[PDB]
RNA sequence: CGCCUCCUAAAAGGUAACGGAGGCGCCCAAAGGUCCCCUCAGGCGGGACGGAAAUCCGCCGGAGAGCGCAAGGGUAGAAGGGGGCCUGACUGCGAGGCCUGCAAGCCGAGCAGGGGCGAAAGCCGGGCCUAGUGAACCGGUGGUCCCGUGUGGAAGGGCCA
RNA sequence: GCCCGGAUAGCUCAGUCGGUAGAGCAGGGGAUUGAAAAUCCCCGUGUCCUUGGUUCGAUUCCGAGUCCGGGCACCA
RNA sequence: GCCCGGAUAGCUCAGUCGGUAGAGCAGGGGAUUGAAAAUCCCCGUGUCCUUGGUUCGAUUCCGAGUCCGGGCACC
């Protein structure tokens, strides 16, 4: 565990100015490294309130600290254009190492985890290169087992990253992270 | 007769102060504060119906 | 069996009250405190110096100034009461 | 005509002047005396033209149905809410650009346009382009 | 057939019309105080349960989303979105002005007692404002503790709320 | 604004002058069943509206609260 | 110039006040008949008009709208 962390450490240091001068010779900056990160998950109508909200507790939970309460249907998505406030932002916004110790037993020890979980995604982020890629299905158990039935799946994160332009980006959790196929 | 209904506050015997208010939301939870001129200014309380 | 014109009064029952407020206080006159100046249902005026706007947005006189018209160009128009002499 | 969706119901009525002029084909029929002109008569004139064309090859536009006239009751004696809808139509009153074209090469095009207003309402003439016109 | 809003009042203001249009005769116990923070819709690009439209990431933007309620004014230099603590939505009152012939209705610095938000420079005598309104009589109730038809009291009654 | 009644099983309603909660119907279960019934047995649920005091205890007794039902009287 | 979707199952209409949807008729499948009716058993059915808003939850409560209705159109 904290085995994984000193390991992301490392990954990325080296890693870092490794391609760093590789290609770039601007001055070592975050070009292209990654900062901070949000993840966000299948919003509370996939309600049920106490039940699995309270599931959405438990795996927000274990997964990186904050865990669901009660609330998760208000406004309702109703019928179609039927929605008034938004009582349901249910996401981690947690900024540092902790993340990075994620990088790490998230993409690189839970990566490939469960149904054909292969990864030949098309351009990852190239929305500035900054993330994208959030999986359809949990870590089934990047801890535990059957505390709900459908439980969640519905998952996805993003990276606070200054990768800028894509190509580069892609240098970055590319070697960092593994990009996934062409 | 709506759920607006008309009291007015009173305080500790020594007093009563006035203003309506209505009937909805919390209904009955009267206690709220306001001065009487008793004394100089004092909790007065308000209830009163 | 009586051909005398035919009913027809559709209705447009419209009305809305006089009305005040405005530019309403001359260049330089005197003008004294409780003198009110240029009342404003929005804010076409900015309560510089000694003027204050009532519970209204109302531009009324706060000091013994001669009537100080501050249009501050384009941060709007402010209004200012002079000290009086 | 055409005046579809409007969104109130009726105007008022003055007239003077406007803003009517260029050119926008060579094909041109421009009022001069007018005021508002029926959005039917308008269409009236549209066919005269599209007809005399060999039927064909396409005139272009000018003004339109602009306005809601109202002769309110149906006969009555006054007093209604001036309501009633009822025609509709252009107002055009200083000699306006009124354009027209179609590929007539001629005054073929003339005589469309002769009929299309001397019917139409008014004293009025027509032309070509003679000044063009420079933008930004 | 009372009131608010817009047009026509034609540029001060301000005016009919069986002239156009269109709302209100609620409340909001906390949209009432103040202190501290925040800051739109929508466009685009990238994304779990999506999947025209949630939720999150990435840019873009006289602010056209927003403010119970209609319009209009205003206005995110927020009146707007969030948190803390609290009653002044105080009595005594006001000088001096808006409009108005009548009565109306309406604007308000500042002095007093008295508190509440900051440590305080100060804001708070309801709300973001322009409609939710009604004389006079008559009578009720909570005072008060002024009057009483010889005097003591009292039916009853004067002013306050 | 007074003056009476109630608040109980899902429904409609009994109920010691303080010790148990009960009908009738609905609902469900078997026998019967050309057959529909009627018959025929069997069950199901209760802060007895709420809050306190009386009593060893209280559906009950008393005060108070909310609600519904009744009635009777005015209204500038 | 009116009165209420005056709505909800295929139809005619109950029921809610926001938790509950129902009934009759129709209909689908067997049974009786030689075969159809009738009759006898079995069965399934609902965006409670669209619409935003409130609420933890709306067929039901507000706000807007569509439709079908009802009072005059004539002194
Ligand atoms: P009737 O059957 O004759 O039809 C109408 C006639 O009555 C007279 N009339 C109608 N309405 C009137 C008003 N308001 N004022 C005066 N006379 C009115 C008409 O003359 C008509 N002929």
């Amino acid at each position: 565990m904290p085995l994984d962390v000193a390991l992301k450490r490392k990954y990325y240091e080296e890693v870092r100015p490794e391609l760093i001068r590789r290609f770039g010779y601007q001055n070592v900056w975050e070009v292209p490294r990654l900062e901070k990160v949000v993840i966000n998950q299948g919003l509370g109508e996939a309600k049920e309130d106490a039940r699995i909200l309270e599931k959405a507790a438990q795996e927000l939970a274990l997964i990186t600290g904050q865990k669901p309460a009660v609330t998760r249907a208000k406004k309702s998505i109703s019928n179609f254009k039927l929605r008034k406030g938004m009582p349901i932002g249910l996401r981690v916004t947690l900024r540092r190492d902790r993340m990075w110790i994620f990088l790490e037993k998230l993409l690189n020890v839970a990566l490939p985890r469960i149904r054909d979980f292969r990864g030949l995604n098309p351009n990852s982020f190239d929305g500035r290169g900054n993330y994208n890629l959030g999986l359809r299905e949990q870590l089934i158990f990047p801890e535990i087992t059957y505390d709900m039935v459908d439980a969640l799946r519905g998952m996805d994160i993003a990276v606070v990253t200054t990768a800028e332009t894509d190509e580069e980006a892609r240098a970055l959790l590319e070697l960092l992270g593994f990009p996934f196929r062409k | 007769r709506i759920k607006l209904l008309l009291e007015c506050t009173e305080c500790k015997r020594r007093n009563y102060a006035t203003e309506k208010n209505k009937r909805n939301t919390p209904n009955k939870l009267e206690l709220r504060k306001y001065c009487p001129w008793c004394r100089k200014h004092t909790v007065h309380r308000e209830v009163k119906i | 069996m009586a051909h005398k014109k035919g009913l027809g009064s559709t209705r447009n029952g419209r009305d809305s009250q006089a009305k005040r407020l405005g530019v309403k206080r001359y260049e330089g006159q005197v003008v004294r405190a409780g003198n009110i100046l240029v009342r404003q249902r929005g804010t076409r005026f900015k309560p510089g110096k000694n003027v204050g706007m009532g519970r209204d947005f109302t531009l009324f006189a706060l000091v013994d100034g001669v009537v100080e018209f501050q249009d501050r160009g384009r941060l709007g128009r402010y209004v200012h009461v002079r000290p009086l002499a | 005509r055409m005046k579809y969706r409007k969104q109130q119901r009726g105007r008022l009525k003055g007239a003077t002047k406007g803003g009517d002029y260029v050119a926008f084909g060579d094909y041109g029929l421009v009022a001069l005396e007018p005021a508002w002109i029926t959005a039917q008569q308008i269409e009236a004139a549209r066919v005269a033209m599209v007809r005399h064309f060999r039927r064909g090859g396409k005139i272009f536009i000018r003004i339109f149905p602009d306005k809601p006239y109202t002769k309110k009751p149906l006969e009555v004696r006054m007093g209604k809410g001036k309501g009633n809808v009822e025609g509709y139509v252009a107002v055009v009153k200083p000699g306006r650009v009124m354009f027209e074209v179609a590929g007539v090469t001629e005054e073929q095009a003339m005589e469309a346009l002769r009929i299309a207003g001397h019917k139409l309402p008014i004293k009025t003439k027509i032309v070509r382009r003679d000044a063009y016109d420079e933008a930004q």
